[PDB]
DNA sequence: TTGACTCGACATCCCGCTACAA
DNA sequence: ATTGTAGCGGATGTCGAGTCA
């Protein structure tokens, strides 16, 4: 009945590390690829293939009454330059087997069972002579738009395996398997218009075609089929100066509910994770640029909305359904939901939304005081029913100060409670060790146990007697 | 802290043959256990020392 | 075409006392 | 004898698969 296609947790935790590495590795990649682009050596031959004319097409004068009308002079500009590079570009490669693809689990284990050294100078002749795969051919087309000195991103979707993907057998459909896979680039440009204050989408060499994305990109994978070997999650740019920003929210119709669920950055442990990596790549310092874009992802993020379905509402950031509603969090009194859903596939049956920041969370008495809070129903399990109560119904601890010779006050069982720095007198510090006991006992000074965590972690001192203690436990052989 | 045999071929493959990127990483990261929780902890690191290679 | 629903086996979060042995 | 030592998880969530409208 079960031939039960899942894994370990093992293999699941394995999984999300991989998929951490090999996204680093791509990250890397694409900037060692985009300094290799602001080489200076090329952009002085690659400027003589754009005519004075394009290039003043390229830098157009304000116009005034009108702005749009140089924007439209801009955009011929931009045009013809597609145009000379499909010229310049004569052969254009396959990507040998998948490419910068997203591979499968199963391919990977199997890639270590069965490489052109390339380097910097056969990458420029490359671009020089227009001979290379498509993500050659479009990094090249970056270059030439750089030695013309416009401000032109090289963007970068990065498609590493699937985290997200518990199954053990990872097999895909054969049919069309290159030409689905090719229907979408992995690399583009993007292009800032000081006149409109946007970034422009370009795809020279896949799709062919130049947008101004809104809400909809045509060069998003869309259906079923071309999505497996392109999974669109990671969508970063790099600019001239060495900036690295990513994009997703331009390329995501559905960012916070459909693509959330597939970016590490879904847990906040994530979050903090892709943020180091992204301000290690970023050399620069932030420009008013920087501002208009924020500008424009957080009205994006203001107008995605309630999703068009139940599935998209799981684990969203700003919502959450009527009934995912954990059984110790409440309703802001006087709030409401924000939204409707649909329900696909029941008629009139709809669905109440309510925005996540109108809900608020609770904890019993015993909880706060292990946050460090004090005091100013529902089913438990013997049978008890359990009063919980809001953050505002509460206030720090301060606990009481140790005495002149150093006593701290403690429990029953002769020891004091410390699971939150506030539960730390003010004149007392905690000190966790697994000698820090036999230490204080040792000096005989006066001290208390520490439970952190009936495990006792450690010891609770007056902050006079603090240089003391470290060097105890530091001796503690010689006890 | 690693050889300078694998960060060659690693500063290699990155620079210019990232095709060739996941096998590689299936080797590297089973000769390098530890590899794991500094990935986790210290990425920026990493970084850097990629970046000098 | 797609989403909702159920079901299978994992996780994740949150919540010392009796008896024997040398 | 007596002190040291050793033996006994529910509400909720996640994803895969299969099924239905």
């Amino acid at each position: 009945r079960t031939s039960r296609n899942c894994s370990s947790n093992e293999e699941r935790k394995r999984r999300k590390y991989f998929h951490m590495l090999y996204l680093v590795c791509l990250m890397v990649h694409g900037f060692i690829r985009n300094e290799w682009i602001n080489s200076k050596r090329l952009s002085r031959k690659l400027s003589n293939l754009v005519p004075e004319k394009v290039f003043e097409l390229l830098h157009p004068q304000k116009d005034e009454e009108l702005p749009l009308r140089s924007t439209r002079k801009l955009l011929d500009g931009l045009k013809k330059c597609m145009e000379l590079w499909q010229k310049h570009w004569k052969i254009t490669k396959k990507y040998d087997n998948e490419g910068l693809y997203m591979r499968t689990w199963k391919e990977i284990e199997m890639s270590a069972n069965n490489f052109k050294t390339l380097k910097r100078s056969d990458f420029l002749r490359a671009v020089s002579k227009g001979h290379g795969d498509p993500d050659i051919s479009v990094q090249g087309f970056v270059a030439m738009l750089r030695a013309c000195n416009v401000n032109a991103r090289l963007i970068m979707s990065c498609q590493p395996p699937d985290f997200t993907n518990m199954k053990i057998d990872t097999s895909l459909n054969g049919n069309n398997a290159y030409k689905d896979m090719v229907k979408y680039p992995i690399f583009w440009c993007e292009v800032w218009d000081k006149f409109s204050k946007k970034w422009i989408t370009v795809d020279p060499v896949n799709l062919k075609t130049i947008e101004q994305v809104r809400l909809h990109s045509k060069l998003a994978p869309k259906g079923v089929a071309c999505c497996e070997r392109n999974m669109l999650r990671y969508v970063i740019a790099y600019d001239r100066k060495y900036g690295c920003r990513d994009v997703t929210r331009r390329y995501a119709q559905w960012m916070n509910s459909k693509v959330r669920k597939r970016r590490i950055t879904k847990d906040d442990f994530g979050e903090k994770w892709f943020r180091k990596v992204i301000t290690a790549l970023h050399h620069r310092k932030r420009t008013k640029i920087d501002d208009y874009e924020d500008q424009y992802f957080f009205r994006r993020d203001e107008s995605e909305g309630i999703p068009d379905s139940v599935q998209d509402l799981k684990n969203h950031p700003y919502y959450v359904l009527e009934q995912d509603i954990k059984q110790t969090q409440i309703v802001k009194p006087g709030c409401k939901e924000c939204g409707y859903l649909k329900v696909h596939g029941k008629v009139g049956k709809v669905l109440k939304v309510y925005a996540k920041r109108d809900i608020a969370d609770l904890k019993s008495a015993r909880q706060w005081y292990m946050n460090g809070r004090i005091l100013k129903v529902i089913k438990r399990t013997e049978e008890e029913d359990e009063r919980l109560y809001s953050f505002e119904d509460t206030e720090l601890y301060i606990p009481p100060l140790a005495s002149a010779s150093g006593e701290i006050t403690k429990n029953t069982f002769g020891n004091i409670e410390v699971f939150a720095p506030t539960m730390i007198p003010g004149n007392c510090c905690l000190v966790e060790n697994p000698v820090a006991i036999k230490a204080a006992r040792f000096l005989g000074v006066e001290f208390a146990p520490a439970v952190t965590s009936p495990v006792l972690s450690g010891i609770v001192v007056a902050k006079w007697l603090r240089e003391a203690i470290e060097t105890a436990i530091d001796g503690i052989e010689f006890i | 802290g690693l050889t300078v045999e694998d960060l060659l071929s690693l500063r290699q493959v990155v620079s210019g043959n990232p095709e060739a990127l996941a096998p590689l990483l299936e080797n590297i990261s089973a000769r390098y256990p530890q590899l794991r929780e500094h990935i986790m902890a210290n990425p920026e690191v990493f970084v850097s020392m990629l970046l000098e290679a």
